[PDB]
């Protein structure tokens, strides 16, 4: 199993991964219909939702197996519960997903 | 649960799946202006052949059968047989006989024939126009333009071997062939059936990655660019391995073995085509020893690094 | 370590490794009257390519380079280049450029050329006599017989695409080409170097098993029989797999998947050829879906059941 | 490991018949070959007959037409019927087996051997 060691944002982020983790993966944040915020991939690729694009930045420290989301110029439309998500990938088996419990922001 | 992989082959060691010539290079560009639906070189990663795709690199754009002379002319009608000279079955759930050209253009080659009784043989220059009203290989008929009005015999095994493409007539430079225009396989004003689907990048910032060759030119100023979705060796390999897909997308890394470094990464979709993260037309600059390596099964959450 | 195997392919799904055409059938006969030493389709079971063998079927018996006109003739000399149009190196430890025809005969095809500056193209009927004094591919020059004395240009990319074979010039019917006679790769009255070795059955009552095709004939009454020791697909597979051999001989069973029954058994030798227990010339009668299956590493102590 | 149990040899009149058998047990494989070698004092070891699981057989020319080898797969046994025995057939006859795998080199096993003596007694 993979367990996710998050952190929180208050009122008007980090997620740390441990366990049966794989060398190839993606990590990011979703919010709640539930919507993607930002993700980053082990090859270096990043993806952002249009609403936070240019305002919010995601980055990662591979050694700690952690990802960082900087939320800037936050707006009322940003109010939601934000949960970390990770996909672990292998050459032999389907992707294994793990999700954080979620944090209200 | 057989592990998936792709062949350890450089681009130059491989073969175009749409014409019997070797691959030369990798190209990416936007494809929204046209419909990308080649019927040769179509195979799923778990080894299901699609379109008109068959295994033999040498059978691509070949025809076999018997010929009937069109009176007074240098034109012959070929009554198709299957690739092993057995009867051709038009009822099969395929667009056309496997290996049929999947682009509208003029293909020049040679018709060869052997007389069964005494083993006498003859060969002549031949051109098939796949955009012709009489190009109906799904129905078992194609027409050839030759340089003889008498030499071929009836009811003898006859083969077309493709060589290159031409542009003639009043067509202007490099505006034929049209590699992304499918022939009408049953002839004029009939719809094609049982086609492999069109392909497009869906993710923003992504483009198809093309496996590119230069077809030989036999006359005029033809557009000799030929792009395939999968090298023919990948078709043969996936068909042979038939390894189960663990997700929709196989992640490939293009690796330089001299350095161990990764040039770029790309997505091989389960239905048999590749995308990269790039915007614009680009001829890829790749090391001679470079090859593709399957690293893991991923999904939409994985985002490709910019190429 | 990695388990050895051969591809699940019928004979008709496979390709001749000595000319770019499909396999048609299996033949066995006595091979003492001649020296069996083809240079194409030569590969070890653990994937070491031998002779002039290279991976792609479409490159066999093709030539690239630039041409020089021989004044007063319809004849041209091609200064060879490698498949990617780079310089050809005559010092390499190979008999000839990889893919060079490995038999003496007349190969008809088409020479095509593109002019670099404006993309104008031209193609002409061309014949290469691999027995001629000027066939010297190892030294990097071969001569083509054409139907033009004027159309080809100097210093421009030129390609020969093979089509078939011919018999002419007063030779006896079906006495050319001579598939078991190697060309003199460096030209008239020169010794060949770096050959893949000659092969023969050693055990009594044992014969080679040949993978047979019929080359297209373009003129006359040629011997169109072409036998290869390994299908090109086995060459490609063994190179990919690189499975270590656990003995000198791999036991293969030719199996009908419709019934699960074994038609016959044979030995695939590690150095890359097949033998059976049969005496005399024989055309094998095989079911359409039949294929070869690797069953065990064996040795001389195991005796093949009569085929 | 594979072991072979041999039987059937002993004294025999010149021109008489003998029947050897060799049974294999242990790590045996579905593809194999079994047969008899013989060794006579001062002479090189000689193959006598062998049979392969595919049905192929091999004989020494000297015993052709006199000796027959056959096999019972269920019993994992081979039989050598020696007829028209001669003084020159006198030797120690040892059974030999090779077990073949698609994953490993051939594995050889040999019997302890049985004396055969063709002389008037």
């Amino acid at each position: 199993d993979v367990q996710l060691v998050e952190s929180g944002g208050g009122l008007v982020l980090s997620c740390a991964a441990s366990g049966s983790i794989f060398s190839i993966y993606a990590m990011g944040w979703y919010r709640q219909q539930r919507e993607l915020v930002a993700s980053i991939s082990s090859g270096g690729g990043t993806n952002y939702a249009d609403s936070v694009k240019g305002r919010f930045t995601i980055s990662g420290d591979n050694a700690k197996n952690t990802v960082y989301l900087q939320m800037n110029s936050l707006k009322p439309e940003d109010t939601a519960v934000y949960y970390c998500k990770r996909e672990d990938y292998s050459a032999y088996a389907p992707p294994s997903g793990s999700r954080g419990r979620g944090t209200q922001v | 649960s057989k592990p998936f992989s792709v062949p350890v082959l450089t681009v130059e060691e491989m073969t175009n799946s749409r014409f019997p010539i070797p691959l030369e290079k990798l190209f990416t560009g936007p494809s929204s202006a046209f419909v990308v639906q080649p019927q040769n070189g179509r195979c799923t990663t778990d080894g299901v052949l699609l379109g008109t795709t068959q295994l033999s690199p040498v059978n691509i754009c070949t025809f076999r059968g018997d010929v009937t002379h069109i009176t007074g002319s240098r034109n012959y009608t070929m009554n198709l047989a299957s690739q092993n000279w057995n009867d051709y079955d038009p009822t099969e759930e395929i667009p056309a006989p496997l290996g049929t050209p999947d682009f509208v253009g003029k293909i020049q080659g040679v018709l060869t024939q052997t007389t069964r009784t005494d083993g006498s043989t003859r060969g002549h220059k031949a051109t098939v126009y796949t955009g012709s009203a009489d190009f109906a290989p799904k129905l078992g008929r194609v027409q050839f333009e030759t340089d003889t009005d008498r030499d071929f015999e009836a009811n003898q095994n006859t083969k077309f071997t493709p060589v290159g493409v031409i542009q003639d007539g009043g067509t202007t430079h490099r505006n034929e062939p049209q590699q992304w225009v499918l022939p009408s396989y049953s002839g004029r004003n009939t719809h094609n059936v049982h086609l492999a689907p069109a392909v497009a990048p869906t993710f923003p910032g992504e483009q198809l990655l093309f496996f590119r060759s230069t077809m030989p030119g036999c006359s005029g100023y033809p557009n000799m660019d030929l792009d395939c979705l999968l090298p023919q060796e990948w078709v043969q390999y996936f068909y042979q391995e038939a390894a189960p897909a663990q997700s929709d997308v196989a992640l490939l890394r293009f690796v330089n073995p001299d350095t161990g470094r990764v040039l770029f990464e790309c997505k091989l979709h389960k239905s048999g085509y590749v995308t990269v993260a790039h915007t614009g037309q680009h001829d890829l600059v790749i090391p001679p020893n470079g090859y593709f390596r399957f690293d893991s099964w991923v999904n939409q959450f994985y985002t490709l690094a910019p190429m």
